[PDB]
């Protein structure tokens, strides 16, 4: 199960999640989030090979960038911006954690609006469709 | 390394400045940052300021007082004390920041420069006999302006039960300490023993004789 | 039970650049932990010449790959470069460019400068972040 | 934001693991530095990030903590680890009191002296009563000082030495001084010492005109 260090999170030091849950990341394309954990492995994995960088690497990454993320959402969210519709930033993400038990969920990315991160109301009704969904994950 | 130069003793109500010079690194890049020590006390932050003398932060308990530049051109960083007190004395160094896991942290210091402020000048010692098994005889000085004021006995032909306790103010400015050599009685019943107190900033030499009662 | 996460993007410091805004009129976008390119809004001339060489400075030689090629990509998607330094205004295309600029941070001003500077903690409120560049990209 | 640092002091002897604790009001996540300074010296950094060990550390110097609590941890005490140590908020810049280390020996019991003013201080009129202390375990002690039958002066001078390199010792030293016109109008001179290393407190008294 990929797992998060104190590094990589703000306010919090080990909040990682289940194998199962990230095994969605190489199936489905729609997700926010995906696109932050190959940003991270590529980081990992680039500073710990290539050693010893000469004043950076922008061939790397320019070249990296066609590779790993998916620039159709990124396009998708720019376009919802630009034409005043609550959009992604990229920077906070909500997930469920069920704590009776452990199971968690994939985050999706939190709703950005006017600059102000819209209240959980504005949104609720996708967070019942998301319980749905571990309801058919129960049995 | 970083040198520390600017320290002295300064009267209540004056100014000072204070350098600090770097050398071995590109200055221009770090952040910096003046800590102060005050005697038998702990360390106390005092000021930062960033790599353009862009951001600079100061402690709240002395706000308004303290003005903090750097001339990236001899690598110096000036720190300019206004209206000194009376706690205003202490030892201060200059310290290199660096930032890592979003956090700040200094990893290089310097030496210490020593700033005193006082309303006196260099008064003379005053050495007087402390006379009393075994016995301790004692050489007290009183009312000696600057702390360095040595004490042998004997050119240091008495090696042990030597203790010389630190020097302590006094509410006029001046310091005292009391050396203490302990011996059996047969040392006195035999011979007569030399305190040697040498203040040297008021050049003064002193040779007594103690006086067993 | 809801709860949430935020994400550090300083532990990409190497091997991505960050960008993260100040004020309205202000940018910054930051390469490794000591260099850096101002964007800065303004209503003052800095240079006079209407040439841009762009081709000699790469041939120079001596200059840094990984600051101009920002810049680079940024005039695909006047100037002054004499001493190593590097100063690109835009003056106000004013649509391109404020289009641009504001895909960065994601009028009555007259220049748009680019600059070189030491890295600070200059951006306030707002966390850095590389989404920017990979859109610009 | 608040920096409480524990213990005041602690004595370690060669050979063990010790404990240092640092509490702030708030929590700061994972903002402390753990600093370590010698008499007379620059302090030098120990750790950073509260987790992460400095380059040129002893791989025992441990530390731990998150939130409002830090903790560092030595492991294998050694001679050139008998220091003060220093845990400082990195968001405010903020130092703390200290925590003092030093060797732990077995109690030496003080031995307790006091003297009169000598005939020139009376000269001078600048009477002075001493009393001096020698070989006591642990640091910790209390004095008092009393004139003619009974009385508390409240106004002395103490001064304490450092451990030594041969024996690892302390010792003591209190100083009264008052003026010839109050010395001459009291009679009895005493100080009174109480002792952890001491099974019952001394008072040592003298009577002069
Ligand atoms: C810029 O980006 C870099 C890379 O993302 C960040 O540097 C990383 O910072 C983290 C957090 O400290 C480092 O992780 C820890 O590093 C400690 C230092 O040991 C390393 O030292 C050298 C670098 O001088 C490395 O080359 C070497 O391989 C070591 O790994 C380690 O001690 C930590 O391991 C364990 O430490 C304690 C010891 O008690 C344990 O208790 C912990 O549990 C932990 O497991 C840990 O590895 C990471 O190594 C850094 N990487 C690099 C390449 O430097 C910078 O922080 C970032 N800058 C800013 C301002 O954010
Ligand atoms: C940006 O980041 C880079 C790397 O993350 C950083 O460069 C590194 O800086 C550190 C600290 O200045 C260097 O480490 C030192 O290297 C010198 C080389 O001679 C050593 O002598 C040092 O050891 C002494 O200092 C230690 C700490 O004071 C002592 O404990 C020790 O006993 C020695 O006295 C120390 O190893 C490091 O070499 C560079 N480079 C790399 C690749 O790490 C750079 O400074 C950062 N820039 C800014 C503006 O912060
Ligand atoms: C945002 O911050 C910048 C940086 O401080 C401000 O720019 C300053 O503007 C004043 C004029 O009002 C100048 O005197 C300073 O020298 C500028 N600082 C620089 C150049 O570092 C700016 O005014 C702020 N506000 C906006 C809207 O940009
Ligand atoms: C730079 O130029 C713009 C104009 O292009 C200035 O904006 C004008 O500011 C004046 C201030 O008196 C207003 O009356 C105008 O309405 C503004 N707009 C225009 C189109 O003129 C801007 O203020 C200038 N920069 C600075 C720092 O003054
Ligand atoms: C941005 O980079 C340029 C190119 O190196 C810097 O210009 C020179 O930098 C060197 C190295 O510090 C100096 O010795 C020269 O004096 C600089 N040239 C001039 C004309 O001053 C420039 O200083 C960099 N920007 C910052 C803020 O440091
Ligand atoms: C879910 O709750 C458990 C309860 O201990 C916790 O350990 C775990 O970290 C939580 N999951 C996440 C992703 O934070
Ligand atoms: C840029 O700004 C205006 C054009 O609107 C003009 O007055 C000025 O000379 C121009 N300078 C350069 C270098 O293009
Ligand atoms: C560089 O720019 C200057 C601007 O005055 C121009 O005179 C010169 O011809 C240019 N050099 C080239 C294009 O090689």
């Amino acid at each position: 199960g990929y797992c998060l260090t104190r590094w990589m999170l703000i306010e919090a030091e080990l909040k990682c999640f289940g194998n199962t849950a990230v095994a969605k990341c190489n199936e489905k394309h729609d997700e926010e989030f995906c696109d932050m954990l190959r940003l991270f492995d590529f980081n990992k994995q680039a500073i710990r090979r290539l050693k010893a960088p000469a004043q950076m690497s922008i061939q790397l990454i320019n070249k990296a960038v066609n590779a790993l993320i998916n620039d159709q959402l990124i396009m998708k969210n720019h376009l919802r911006d630009i034409m005043c519709i609550p959009y992604c930033n990229y920077s906070k993400y909500w997930y469920l954690n069920h704590t009776s038990s452990g199971r968690t969920s994939l985050p999706k990315c939190w709703l950005i609006s006017n600059g102000s991160y819209l209240n959980e109301t504005q949104f609720s009704d996708d967070i019942e469709q998301q319980a749905d969904n571990m309801i058919t994950e129960m049995l | 390394q970083l040198q520390e130069s600017g320290g002295g003793l300064v009267k209540p109500g004056g100014s000072l400045r204070l350098s600090c010079t770097a050398s071995g690194f590109n200055f221009n890049k770090y952040n910096m940052n003046w800590v102060r020590q005050a005697p038998g006390k702990g360390l106390e932050w005092v000021s930062s300021i960033s790599a353009l003398s862009t951001y600079i932060y100061y402690a709240d308990s002395l706000k308004g007082r303290f003005t903090v530049s750097r001339d990236n051109a001899k690598n110096s960083l000036f720190l300019q004390m206004n209206s000194l007190r009376d706690d205003d004395t202490a030892v201060y160094y200059c310290a290199r920041e660096i930032r890592r896991a979003s956090t700040w942290s200094a990893d290089l210091w310097g030496r210490g420069t020593l700033v005193t402020v006082s309303s006196a000048s260099t008064k003379g010692p005053s050495v007087f006999p402390l006379a009393p098994g075994t016995a301790a005889l004692g050489c007290l000085v009183k009312d000696y302006f600057p702390e360095p004021v040595t004490v042998s006995w004997n050119s240091g032909a008495l090696t042990s039960g030597v203790h010389t306790f630190p020097a302590v103010l006094q509410s006029s400015g001046l310091y005292s300490l009391s050396s203490v050599v302990t011996v059996p009685s047969s040392s006195l019943g035999t011979q007569t023993y030399i305190c040697n107190v040498n203040h040297k900033p008021s050049n003064t030499k002193v040779d007594k004789r103690v006086e067993p009662k | 039970e809801l709860q949430t996460l935020e994400l550090n993007m300083e532990t990409l410091n190497m091997t991505m650049p960050l960008s993260c805004t100040k004020n309205s009129s202000h940018h910054y976008i930051r390469v490794g932990n000591e260099t850096g390119l101002e964007l800065t809004l303004t209503n003052t001339s800095i240079i006079n010449h209407k040439f841009c060489n762009l081709s000699d400075a790469h041939k120079k030689n001596l200059y840094d790959h990984a600051l101009m090629s920002i810049i680079s990509t940024f005039h695909l998607s006047s100037c002054d470069f004499n001493g190593g330094k590097i100063s690109v205004q835009y003056n106000l295309v004013a649509n391109g460019v404020l289009q641009t600029f504001m895909r960065m941070a994601w009028t009555s001003y007259q220049y748009l400068i680019i600059q070189n500077t030491t890295w600070e903690d200059h951006c306030q409120f707002s966390r850095p972040s590389p989404i920017g560049y990979l859109g610009l990209l | 934001i608040q920096m409480t640092q524990s213990p005041s002091s602690l004595s370690a002897s060669v050979g063990d693991r010790v404990i240092i604790t640092c509490r702030a009001s708030q929590s700061i996540s994972s903002s402390l530095n753990w600093y370590q300074q010698k008499p007379g010296k620059a302090p030098k950094l120990l750790i950073y990030a509260a987790v992460n060990l400095e380059t040129g550390v002893p791989s025992r110097f441990s530390g731990s903590g998150f939130g409002t609590d830090f903790t560092l941890a030595i492991s294998n005490v050694q001679p050139e680890d008998f220091a003060t140590y220093y845990c400082q908020q990195s968001d405010t810049r903020t130092f703390g009191r200290g925590t003092k280390l030093d060797v732990k020996r077995t109690v030496a019991a003080p031995s307790v002296f006091i003297f009169p003013p000598s005939d020139e201080q009376l000269k001078s009129g600048t009477a002075s009563v001493v009393c001096l202390l020698n070989n006591f375990y642990p640091r910790e002690a209390k004095v008092q000082w009393k004139v003619d039958n009974a009385l508390q002066s409240g106004n002395s001078q103490e001064s304490v030495t450092e451990q030594d390199s041969k024996d690892s010792t302390y010792s003591l030293s209190s100083t009264l001084t008052l003026s010839k016109a109050d010395y001459e109008k009291h009679k009895v001179y005493a100080c009174e010492v109480t002792h952890q290393g001491l099974s019952s407190p001394v008072t040592k008294s003298f009577n002069r005109g």
